[PDB]
């Protein structure tokens, strides 16, 4: 029953201020402290600070010190990170997390923050139609990340690959692929989604032939 | 402020063997050592805390060891799901700084790309685009090369590629190129072909459409 | 001990 809830996706101008939500629920808030911890491709992970709800206890890594602010709202049982002054270097996942390692050792989904001018703009969806055959999804011109797709609500996932998106042109294209037998398409429906929760879009591409 | 050194940064094993990645404390830090599985896109894993402790769920197969400035994660019969990034972090006081990870590759048989090539949708060509798209799918090792040709003359600019991750159960990687035209340049040709040179094979893989 | 961080 245990939550750590998180925003997939802020978008934040650079020079701005973020604050990244991580709302608890399933235990009393005020028994566990909440950590922040960075996770930036090829940058490992770097922790940030905790903030102790019960007992008013926060501490920073001191290289976040200007940089990061911790606040908890008791009442709403949510732990705030504030980041100031934001620059390319702050993009990446941020994950709020209770406790120390061991029993209570529980982690959020993780907050996708992206630091650009760009504006959110959701994906087109187009369809890849060519023993075994393989289809796809091509997800073009969205911004920022994160994009999850799934095929026929995920009860296809046997032989899905979904590709890492690629930057250009200030927008994002990913592809995803899934591979059935020759007999199941095409008369049997098979569909790609493409979830980009930045700008509140779901889209279901069904590949026809 | 105590330095954490991990190693080795990166690690190649069989389905079977036993993998040890070590964890180096630049202080004393007694038992207060957690170890940690990541995987791309998902939250980090506890596996270990307390230097020896397993957390719920961990498969037996993984064991922690040491104390003071050494540690060690142990991972006996590496399955193809153990694929990933492994990170040290202590647990003795702020600020809590984890290891460099170690990345884990499942060594495995050769296995040569399956490669399609689709031409843009009739749906990106209203819009004003066509993107031609190669997949290179469940092939080992990671090494390979794709070539586009437009009219039997190659091309590299407008080319993107991404690898997937190693599949957590056939321990393949697959691999995405995208060759990107405006609608014009893309009806000024007729013939877009994809070719893939893996060690699988002298003669490249070779896939093509024509409008 | 008195409360779980140091250690
Ligand atoms: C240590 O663990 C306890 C629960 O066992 C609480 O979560 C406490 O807040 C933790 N301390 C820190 C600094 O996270
Ligand atoms: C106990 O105190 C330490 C600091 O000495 C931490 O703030 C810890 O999070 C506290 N425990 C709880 C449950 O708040």
């Amino acid at each position: 029953q245990v939550q750590l809830q998180q925003s997939d996706a802020e978008l934040v101008k650079p020079g701005a201020s973020v604050k990244i939500s991580c709302k608890a629920s399933g235990y009393i808030f005020a028994d566990h402290a909440i950590h922040w911890v960075k996770r930036k491709p090829e940058q490992g992970l770097e922790w940030i600070g905790y903030i102790s709800p019960g007992n008013d206890d926060i501490k920073y890594n001191e290289k976040f010190k200007g940089k990061a602010t911790l606040t908890a709202d008791k009442s709403s049982s949510t732990a705030y990170m504030q980041l100031n002054s934001l620059t390319s270097e702050d993009s990446a996942v941020y994950f709020c997390k209770r406790s120390l390692p061991g029993t209570f050792d529980y982690w959020g989904q993780g907050t996708t923050l992206t630091v650009s001018s760009a504006k959110t703009t959701p994906p087109s969806v187009y369809p890849l139609a060519p023993s075994m055959v393989t289809l796809g999804c091509l997800v073009k011109g969205y911004f920022p990340e994160p994009v999850t797709v799934t095929w026929n609500s995920g009860s296809l996932s046997s032989g899905v690959h979904t590709f890492p998106a690629v930057l250009q042109s200030d927008l994002y294209t990913l592809s995803s692929s899934v591979t059935v037998p020759s007999s199941t398409w095409p008369s049997e429906t098979v569909t790609c989604n493409v979830a980009h929760p930045a700008s509140s879009t779901k889209v279901d591409k069904k590949i026809v032939p | 402020d105590i330095q954490m050194t991990q190693s080795p940064a990166s690690l190649s094993a069989s389905v079977g063997e036993t993998v040890t990645i070590t964890c180096r404390a630049s202080e004393n830090i007694y038992s207060y050592l957690a170890w940690y599985q990541q995987k791309q896109g998902k939250s980090p894993q506890l596996l270990v805390y307390n230097a020896k402790t397993l957390a719920e769920g961990v498969p037996s197969r993984f064991s922690g060891s040491g104390s003071g400035t050494q540690f060690s994660l142990k991972i006996n019969s590496l399955q193809p799901e153990d694929f990933g990034s492994y990170y040290c972090q202590h647990h003795y006081g702020t600020p809590y700084t984890f290891g460099g990870g170690t990345k884990l590759e499942i060594k495995r048989a050769d296995a040569a790309p399956t490669v399609s090539i689709f031409p843009p949708s009739s749906e990106q060509l209203t819009s004003g685009g066509a993107s031609v798209v190669c997949f290179l799918n469940n092939f080992y090792p990671k090494d390979i090369n794709v070539k586009w040709k437009i009219d039997g003359s190659e091309r590299q600019n407008g080319v993107l590629n991404s690898w997937t991750d190693q599949d957590s159960k056939d321990s393949t990687y697959s691999m995405s190129s995208t060759l990107t035209l405006t609608k014009d340049e893309y009806e000024r040709h007729n013939s877009y072909t994809c070719e893939a040179t893996h060690k699988t094979s002298t003669s490249p893989i070779v896939k093509s459409f024509n409008r | 001990g008195a409360s779980t961080g140091s250690p």
